[PDB]
């Protein structure tokens, strides 16, 4: 079992000429290796693409081709549409075996970017007399949708109790997301302040609340 | 058997590949197991042609494919269920090394948790902002299994402004929030709510989102 190696993320805007690349640790990219390529939309609904290296499945539109370049399986979107931003999955057989990539998150600017709305809230009191303690942030309408989140407790850094939800698109194409701060009953009473910070494209929004 | 996705460790389930791919093709059909962490992986592929089967050497042994040519029929039947075969279980159709056609996704879940009903918390803005004044109203969903639940707001009048983001998995338990919006002249002075119901054993709650 080979591994095979995607690039993370690209991004660009309609009416531009995208690549993407393949690659095999395990040697270079063949013929031999039969290139497959799906495509996940965001609403995760799995679509073939191109198969044996540079074959278009049935009724895949034109602007997708794939191709060797080099050492490396490629495919290319000549004229990328808005409805192209997606998650788009590669696949090289080896003998009698597949194995699948990464997969790339192909970012499509078909509308203006936008920073997040973040919105906190405080412990209810039922589930304080359970000893526990929960601080929910929301987190909606941001775009492009990859976002990192940060607590901060009286003013000082918490990296113990987090979780976070991964983005999911929103109803006008934009993204949505939220975290959770589990404390003891305990702790909500024997500190002061509480932040969420979320940052998105170099800037941060920052919103706090202070039991008082 | 069976599709309702929860299954006992050491059961064995069969799923079957239906849409419509219509008639014609299907040279090949693939299957791929989806899952938060290992990705996109590659069970094996069978030949409804004349039954030539290939199986990764990773589920060889609890792997089993079969296709007949009467019903249009393919399934899989898995073996001595472990809870890492909690997954995504795809299927995929298309002529010669084609991956053409995806199915709906079967999910499915293995663990030996007991089944637990839902908590709901009720949760008050306070000093930390919702973006162009409003009012941001929510409710937090914790400690739940399995999936899913229904969140409604207003007994369904309220639509626009509701945000129910998708469950973290914690600890074992699933937990989910849901955001909503409405203008000052409805909260605090009226009624927003808010019905959290939990299907596989069944449950109702009705919350007053009374201010802090």
């Amino acid at each position: 079992q080979a591994v095979v190696t995607q690039e993370s993320a690209l991004t660009t805007s309609p009416g531009e000429t995208v690549t993407l690349t393949c690659r095999s640790s395990t040697g270079a990219v063949t013929t031999s290796n039969y290139a497959n390529w799906v495509q996940e939309t965001p609403d995760h609904l799995f679509t073939g693409l191109i198969g044996g290296t540079n074959n278009r499945a049935p009724g895949v539109p034109a602007r997708f081709s794939g191709s060797l370049i080099g050492d490396k399986a490629a495919l290319t979107i000549t004229g990328a549409q808005t409805e192209d931003e997606a998650i788009y999955f590669c696949a090289l057989w080896y003998s009698n075996h597949l194995v699948f990539g990464g997969g790339t998150k192909l970012t499509v600017l078909g509308q203006p970017k936008s920073s997040p709305s973040v919105t906190l809230f405080p412990p209810s009191s039922e589930e304080l007399e359970t000893n526990k303690a929960t601080l929910v942030c929301t987190i909606t309408d941001f775009y492009p949708g990859v976002v990192t989140v940060d607590w901060k407790v009286d003013g000082t850094p918490v990296t113990q109790g987090m979780e976070t939800t991964q983005p999911s698109k929103q109803s006008n194409n934009k993204y949505m997301a939220s975290s959770y701060l589990t404390l003891t009953a305990r702790a909500w009473e024997r500190h002061s302040s509480y932040s969420c910070q979320v940052t998105h494209e170099g800037h941060t929004v920052e919103k706090s609340l202070s039991r008082a | 058997q069976p599709g309702p996705e929860l299954v006992t460790p050491g059961a064995s389930v069969k799923m079957s590949c239906t849409a419509s791919g219509y008639s014609f093709s299907s040279y090949n059909i693939h299957w791929v197991k989806q899952t938060p962490g290992q990705g996109l992986e590659w069970i094996g592929v069978i030949y409804p042609g004349n039954g030539d089967t290939s199986y990764n050497q990773k589920f060889r042994d609890k792997a089993t494919l079969t296709a007949d040519k009467s019903s249009s029929t393919a399934y899989m039947q898995l073996s001595s269920l472990t809870s890492e075969d909690s997954a995504v279980y795809h299927c995929a159709r298309g002529g010669s090394g084609l991956l053409a056609y995806w199915g709906q996704g079967t999910l499915v879940t293995v663990s030996s948790a007991k089944t637990t009903p839902p908590s709901v918390y009720p949760l008050a803005p306070g000093s930390a902002a919702q973006t162009n004044s409003m009012v941001t109203l929510g409710c937090l969903v914790k400690g739940y299994f399995p999936e899913p639940v229904t969140v409604t707001w207003n007994s369904g009048s309220l639509s626009s402004g509701v945000h129910t983001f998708p469950a973290v998995l914690q600890s074992d338990l699933y937990t989910l929030s849901s955001s909503v919006t409405v203008p000052s002249s409805t909260w605090p002075s009226e009624t927003v709510t808010c019905n959290v119901a939990h299907p596989a054993s069944s449950t109702k709650v009705d919350k007053k989102i009374v201010p802090r």
